This record gives C-alpha cells, structure tokens and sequence, in this order.
C-alpha cells in the first residue's frame, strides 16, 4: 500500500508540472527580474540626460571638442548613474538569491542528506525523506511525508489503577472503544492488550487526575500456573 | 473657496482647495506653514481672513484586471479617493468602480487591500472581504483523543 | 518584526509638482522614475508576502470550545475577547497599545486586516491547545491538554508520569508566568523596541524624504513654483534641472535604502515564519531557537507590524 501511495503521488507530480507552468513561477520570477534590468540599462541609453543627442557619435560629429565636453559629460553622468542603479540592485537580489541558496543547501543537507524533524521545513507531513531534481537556476524538491489519513474518536486516561498503582504507558497512550481499554502509539491505531510490558509502574491512583481502573495483565503469571 | 483652484496671493503661486481655516494666526502672522515646512494657511491680502490651502486631491489609479485571455471587462481602484470625488463600493483602499460588492466570503484571487479581494466569477468582477478559510470547531474533551487509523503518503514539490 | 508600511511615491509627483515644464525635463532623465516605482511596489507586495507566510499556516479556522477544561491551564489571557470589537487577546491589547503625504507619497494598506491577522493567531493558538502539534501534520486530532503536556514532556526527556503527578503545580506555575508576561507589557513599553524600532526606521526615512524638498541644490529656490514666476523657460530649464538632478537622487537614496531595509525585514519575517512551524506546529528540539530553557510549546500573538511568540519552556 505504502509504496502505491508514493508510486501514484510522484504520478500526481508529473502530471502537475505537465499541466502548469505557473509552478515553476519562483524560478521563472528570478529570471524576469534580471531580464527587466538588463532591458531598463539597455533602454538608458537611448536617454538624452539633457544633452544634445544620446549618441554619442552624433555628439562628435557635430560639435568640435570644447563644446562637445559638456555634452558628452551629461550624457557620462546620466549613463554612469544608470549603471549604478543597476549594479546596486544587483547586489541586493544577488543577496536574496545567495540566502535562497543557502536555504536550499541546507534542506539539501537536513532533507535530503537525512530525515527533519523541523516542522514544515521539509514539507506538510511528518517527513520521510526528500529527493532532489535539478532545474533551471534552481533545484527542486521533492519531499515524501507521512500524513494520517483517517482518524477515530476514542476515550482516553493519562493512567490505569491495579492494585493501588498508577500504570503509564512506555510509549503509547491508552485508548478505550468503550468497553476495553488498550494501549495503541499515538500515530496509528493498533491496539494492544494493557500489560506490564507496555506499562510502567509509577507512585498510586490518588495523586493523577483522571486516572480509570482496568486490569493489567500480567504475561509471567500463566506461565507460574502452567 | 471649496473648490480646486489655481490661487495667486501676493506672486505666490499654487494650486489647492482654499476653506475658511480655524487656526489662531496672530496679527503680525502673513501665512502658515507645516510639520514638513510646507505652506498651508494664508491671510488675504484684500481681506483680513485666514485660508487653510488643501491640495486638491489626488490618487493612484490601479486597474483590477482577470487575464485579457479570460475579458477584457476590467474594474479601476481609485486609491484613498473619496468616491464623490470621481458597481461603485467604497473600501479603505480607495474608491473602486466596475465590481459588484458580494458578502459571500472566497479565497483571495487579487488582493485589492484592506481585507478585500476581487476575482472574475459567473461574468462579472466582484468585490468580496476574502475568507480566512473553513471554520472548524475541534471536538475538544478532557477524555477524548483522535488517533489516526490509516494513513497518507505525500510528494510535494518545493522550488528553490 | 515581520512587516513594514507599504509606501508608495509617486516620483513624477515627488520630483515636479504637477508642473508640465519640470516633467518634460523629467522625460530626459529616462525610465529612471518607472524604475523608482518598481522597486517600491515590489517592497509593498513582499510585505503581504512576509505576513501571509507568518500567520497563514493554519489550514482551518480553529475555534476553542466553550468549556476550557485545559487541565488547570489557563489560556484566557492569550485566547480572544469575544466581548470587545477586534476579537483580540488580553495580550495582544496590550501589544497594539505599546508600539506607536500631499507630496507624492501615500501608504497603502496590507493585505490583511489586524482583525484578519487576529483571527489567524486565533486558530493557530485553539489548534495547538486543542490538538497539540498535530494540526500541522494534517487534521487537527484532539488531545486533552493534560496528556498532549505529557507527550511534550516525554519530549524533552522527563516522564509523563512526572507532569501527571505535578500536573497542579505545572498548570499553576504556567499560569504565574503568563500573569508576569502581562505585568510586564503593562509596566515598560521597551519590551517592544525591535518593533518599535521599524516604524522609527520608515518614519524617519520619509521625514528626511520630505524635507529634501526644501533643498535648493544649487537653484534660485526651492519652490518649483517660485522658479517659473520668477523666470523665462530657457533660464528656467537650468534652474529646474537642478531640482530634478537633487530630488531625483534623494529619492533613489531613498528607495535604495528601503530595499535594503525590506531585505531585512524578509529575513525576520522568514525566521518568524520558521518560528511559528517548529515552535508553535512543533516542539523543537533545537536549543535557543525557541525561548531558553526545554522548550514545550509557543503560542503566539499579533502584535503591529510583527508577531510576538510566547514559549513556554521547562
Ligand atoms: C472493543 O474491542 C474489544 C476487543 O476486541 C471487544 O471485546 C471483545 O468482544 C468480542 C465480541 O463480544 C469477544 O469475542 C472478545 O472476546 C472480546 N475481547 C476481549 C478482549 O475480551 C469489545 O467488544 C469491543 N467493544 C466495542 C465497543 O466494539
Ligand atoms: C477503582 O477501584 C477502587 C478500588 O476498588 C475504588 O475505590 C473504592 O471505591 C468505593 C466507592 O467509593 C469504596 O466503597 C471503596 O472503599 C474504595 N476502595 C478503596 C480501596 O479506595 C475506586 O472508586 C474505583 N474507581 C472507579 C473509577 O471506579
Ligand atoms: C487505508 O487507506 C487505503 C487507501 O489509501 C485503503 O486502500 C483501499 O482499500 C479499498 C478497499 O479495498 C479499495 O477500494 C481501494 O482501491 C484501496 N486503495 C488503495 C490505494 O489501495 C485501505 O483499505 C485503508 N485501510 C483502512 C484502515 O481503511
Ligand atoms: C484564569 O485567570 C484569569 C486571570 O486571573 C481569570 O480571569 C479573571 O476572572 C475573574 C472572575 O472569575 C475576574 O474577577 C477577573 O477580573 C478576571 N481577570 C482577568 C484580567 O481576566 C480567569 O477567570 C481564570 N480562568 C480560570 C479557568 O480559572
Ligand atoms: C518546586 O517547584 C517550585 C519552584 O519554585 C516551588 O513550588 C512551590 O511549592 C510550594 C510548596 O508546595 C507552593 O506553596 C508554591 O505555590 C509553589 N510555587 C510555585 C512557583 O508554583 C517549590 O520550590 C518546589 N515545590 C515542590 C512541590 O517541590
Ligand atoms: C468525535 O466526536 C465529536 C462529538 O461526537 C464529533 O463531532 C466528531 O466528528 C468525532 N470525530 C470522529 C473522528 O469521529
Ligand atoms: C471532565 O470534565 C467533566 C465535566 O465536563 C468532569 O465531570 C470530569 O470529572 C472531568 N474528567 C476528567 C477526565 O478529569
Ligand atoms: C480694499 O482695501 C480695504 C482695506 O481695509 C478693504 O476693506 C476692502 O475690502 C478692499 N477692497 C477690495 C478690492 O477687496
Ligand atoms: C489562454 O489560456 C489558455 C490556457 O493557458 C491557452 O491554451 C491559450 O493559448 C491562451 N490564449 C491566449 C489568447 O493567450
Ligand atoms: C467620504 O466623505 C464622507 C463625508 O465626509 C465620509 O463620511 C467618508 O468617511 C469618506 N470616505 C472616505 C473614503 O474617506
Ligand atoms: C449583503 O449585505 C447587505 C447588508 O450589509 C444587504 O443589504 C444585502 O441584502 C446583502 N445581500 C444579499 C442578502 O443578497
């Protein structure tokens, strides 16, 4: 069944990325804004800055060098601070990709390289494991988690009273249906028989709240009688 | 006064909305000034009366468009406009015209401000306070637990 | 501090001040002011981004029942008050009270409303009362509180048995510490002061905006205005490009250090956003990333421009 599930969900991916090209929309933003800047710097040059012409050669060729000076240092101080708009924006995206980069190293690490126990920093689920797929200026991943699919309502008590002693689960919690209580683990329903095995025995009934009565079976004491 | 006029007062240019002001100018005081040093108040020349200058309003205008793929039906948003001033809803965004207001709550499509979104929806464009999502009441009780019987393998993509 | 006020300048305005002449100048300059306004509508929409990636981690709108047996734990401080208008916490309150244009420059509203953002840390707190981490993972799955307080326990390294047997002392020794978290907020406002400090930051920057225009740069006077009446276009045109030529710098100053202060806020907000999964989702096991101490759980509160986490801790 488990591997069903993962079978048809990596499908489900396919078909995703397929069908929607908006999905790729983080890459595809990063390579619009680099293109939307180099288009403005280009653009900037057909700007005049004041000066008679924003070629450079028809400056030149029409003005002998003293009145030429002028015109050309306009045009210098216009481009020069068109460039450095754009180099100082730049730097500050570069600053947003390199922190993106960061991040996808270290989930490249914690996600794929192991399993997180970081909520939510490898997918909605409780994580399983992460595969890496290269993409344009980018990486992707995908992450497998482990969903509870279908859930049911049952009574429950912090503790069980024996004989005057509070029983704790090991690892577990107890659960009734209504009738018989048993021991399950918190993530999947699977029931067992309340034992000493699957109990500690701490302090008596009085001090916890909440605490129910029910038996707790002991596997030792068959076998004495047998 | 009242109204958006181009006023001239003694070779001082400007334009503004010129209103009998309340300020308590003294004598010798020929015009008022602002927090940012902007002129704000004057004292006629003709008249001894004080006039509080209101620049006339204005706006960002923006377009609230679903693709031109989809229509070419589009609604304008006049920001922090009184609608006076220009399917017309008045929001704390502005003043926004060619969307029907509608109660019933939706996932934000295109966020307009303010808590309220517009879509394109069975057509026109409307205007709704977008919703949160689905209200759930868990069933919380001091001896009740929900423990999951079955379970979900998951794939999803994250782009870096 | 998880967000800023979105600002929005309109340059042809800020630059000339509906003067036809000074815009025409303006054009020779290029696409330098689109550019301008570019920038400063990506800040804005980031800043929805950054707080919809904080708050809006909550599948479902969860509600508390109306019987608060918590198990002695008391949460009516930080859960909302129906009674008063914006269903805020007790706390939040607090929060909201602490932290404290005709130029071409407007502020445009977030996204979400307070109210809205109120109502998201509503359901991200009844989630992780009601159903402990599991409301993160998938559908919420009630736990009585005593017992989810157990497994949190259990998670730092202690026994359930333990937090079962101490269970009033636990719940009384929580309860004084949120009773100290509102004396606290009560008496000093400083607590607050990374909060504070944003809106300091963004107020003082647009001060400095505005009073740029009072500069002369070099003109015959500062007043656009002044400079037409005063002289014939040719003489004029000089003149006018020396306003443009400063008001046009100050407000590249202006939008370059936005940006980089917007990147700062990402960054806060991204932590903030991380915060509210491995903390307030989750029990992190991750030392000092979640209050100093054995971190159990975090609630968190909306505070103005930012989120405020309060983490328990053993
Ligand atoms: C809860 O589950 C327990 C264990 O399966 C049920 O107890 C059993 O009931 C069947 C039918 O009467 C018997 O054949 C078994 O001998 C019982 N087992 C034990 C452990 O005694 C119980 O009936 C179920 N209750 C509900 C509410 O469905
Ligand atoms: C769990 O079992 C204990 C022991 O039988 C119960 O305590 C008895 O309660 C009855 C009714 O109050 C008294 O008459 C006995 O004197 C009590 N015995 C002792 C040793 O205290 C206890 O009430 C039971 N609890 C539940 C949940 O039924
Ligand atoms: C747990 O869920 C899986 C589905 O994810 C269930 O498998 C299905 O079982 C029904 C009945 O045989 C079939 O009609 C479906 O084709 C099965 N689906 C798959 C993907 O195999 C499984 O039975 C569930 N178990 C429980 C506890 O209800
Ligand atoms: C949790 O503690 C708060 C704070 O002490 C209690 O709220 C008070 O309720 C009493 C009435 O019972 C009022 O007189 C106080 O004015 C309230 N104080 C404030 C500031 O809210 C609250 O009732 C306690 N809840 C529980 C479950 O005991
Ligand atoms: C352990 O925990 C705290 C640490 O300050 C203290 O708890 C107090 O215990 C006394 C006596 O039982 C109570 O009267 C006080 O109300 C408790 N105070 C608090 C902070 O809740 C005490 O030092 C230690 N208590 C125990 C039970 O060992
Ligand atoms: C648990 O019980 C409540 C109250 O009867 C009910 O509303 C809820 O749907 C139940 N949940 C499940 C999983 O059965
Ligand atoms: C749960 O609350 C009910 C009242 O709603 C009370 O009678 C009962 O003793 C409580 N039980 C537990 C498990 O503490
Ligand atoms: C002319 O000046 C006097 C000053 O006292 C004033 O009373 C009168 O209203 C003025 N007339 C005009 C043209 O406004
Ligand atoms: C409109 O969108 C659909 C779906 O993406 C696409 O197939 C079609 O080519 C688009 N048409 C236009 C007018 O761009
Ligand atoms: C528009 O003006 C009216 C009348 O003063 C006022 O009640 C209303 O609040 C104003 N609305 C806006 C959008 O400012
Ligand atoms: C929507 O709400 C308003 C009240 O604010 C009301 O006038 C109108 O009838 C409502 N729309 C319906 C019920 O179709």
């Amino acid at each position: 069944l488990i591997a069903n599930q993962f079978n048809s969900a990596i499908g489900k991916i396919q078909d995703s990325l397929s069908s929607t090209a908006s999905a790729l929309g983080k890459l595809q933003d990063v390579v619009n804004q680099n293109a939307q800047a180099l288009n403005t710097l280009v653009k900037q040059l057909s700007s005049n800055f004041g000066a008679i012409s924003s070629v450079l050669n028809d400056i030149l060729s029409r003005l002998d060098p003293p009145e030429a000076e002028v015109q050309i240092d306009r045009l210098i101080t216009g481009r020069l601070q068109s460039l450095q708009t754009y180099v100082t924006q730049q730097l500050i995206r570069a600053a947003e990709i390199r922190a993106s980069a960061n991040l996808a190293a270290t989930k490249m690490s914690e996600c794929v390289l192991g399993q997180s126990k970081r909520v939510d920093f490898c997918g909605k689920g409780y994580h399983l494991m992460s595969f890496p797929q290269s993409a344009p200026h980018g990486v992707v991943f995908l992450h497998v988690t482990y969903v509870p699919a279908q859930e049911k309502n049952f009574t429950t008590a912090p503790a069980i009273c024996h004989d005057g002693k509070a029983h704790f689960p090991r690892e577990g919690v107890f659960v009734s249906n209504g009738t018989h209580w048993f021991v399950t683990q918190r993530n999947f329903y699977e029931p067992q028989i309340i034992t000493t095995d699957n109990t500690f025995v701490s302090g008596n009934c009085d001090v916890v709240i909440g605490i129910v009565n029910n038996t707790v079976y002991d596997p030792l004491q068959p076998e004495l009688d047998s | 006064k009242n109204k958006c006029v181009n006023f001239n007062f003694n070779g001082l240019t400007g334009t503004g909305v010129l209103t009998e002001s309340n300020k308590k100018f003294l004598p010798f005081q020929q015009f008022g000034r602002d927090i940012a040093d902007t002129t704000d108040a004057v004292r006629d020349p003709q008249t001894l009366e004080i006039l509080d200058i209101t620049p006339c309003s204005f706006g960002g205008v923006s377009v609230i468009t679903p693709g031109t793929n989809t229509s070419n039906q589009v609604a304008v948003l006049y920001q922090d406009v009184n609608c006076t001033e220009v399917n017309v809803f008045q929001t704390r965004a502005g003043c926004l015209i060619g969307a029907e207001h509608v109660n019933n709550s939706y996932e934000c499509d295109i966020p307009i401000g303010a808590g309220i979104c517009a879509s394109y929806q069975t057509q026109s464009i409307i205007a709704y306070t977008m919703s949160l999502g689905a209200e759930n009441s868990v069933a919380y009780s001091n001896n009740s637990i929900a423990i999951p019987t079955n379970f979900t393998i998951s794939v999803t993509t994250e782009i870096l | 501090p998880v967000s800023m006020t979105k600002t929005s300048v309109d340059c042809t305005m800020y630059i000339c001040g509906d003067s036809t002449e000074c815009s025409n100048l303006l054009l020779q300059y290029g696409s330098f002011c689109t550019q301008l306004n570019r920038a400063l509508t990506g800040i804005a929409v980031e800043q929805d981004k950054n707080t919809q990636e904080v708050f809006a981690q909550v599948k479902q709108i969860y509600k508390t029942p109306p019987i608060k047996d918590f198990g002695g734990f008391n949460f009516s401080q930080i859960l909302p008050d129906p009674s008063k208008p914006s269903k805020r916490s007790f706390i939040e309150d607090l929060l909201f009270n602490k932290v404290t244009k005709f130029n071409g420059l407007t502020v445009l509203p977030p996204l979400l409303t307070d109210e809205m953002i109120a109502q998201y840390t509503s359901a991200l707190l009844a989630g992780t009362i009601t159903s402990g981490w599991t409301f993160g993972a998938g559908a919420a799955l009630q736990i009585p509180f005593a017992m989810q307080m157990a497994y949190r326990f259990n998670g730092i390294g202690v026994t359930q048995n333990v937090l079962y047997e101490n269970q009033k002392l636990i719940a009384n020794q929580f309860n004084s510490a949120i009773g100290k978290i509102q004396d606290s907020l009560s008496s000093t406002a400083s607590a607050l002061g990374k909060l504070q400090d944003v809106v300091n930051q963004n107020a003082q920057a647009l001060n400095t905006l505005v009073k740029q225009l009072s500069s002369n740069f070099g003109a015959i006077s500062s007043v656009l205005n002044d400079i037409l009446s005063r002289l014939d276009p040719p003489e004029a045109e000089v003149q006018i490009d020396r306003l443009i030529t400063g008001r046009l710098q100050s407000l590249q100053t202006y939008v370059t250090q936005q940006l980089i202060r917007a990147a700062e806020i990402r960054a806060s907000a991204n932590l903030a956003a991380t915060k509210m999964s491995e903390c307030v989702l989750g029990q992190s096991k991750r030392v000092d990333f979640c209050g100093k101490g054995y971190h159990l759980m975090s609630f968190p509160q909306s505070a103005p421009h930012g989120v405020v986490f309060l983490h328990v801790t053993y």
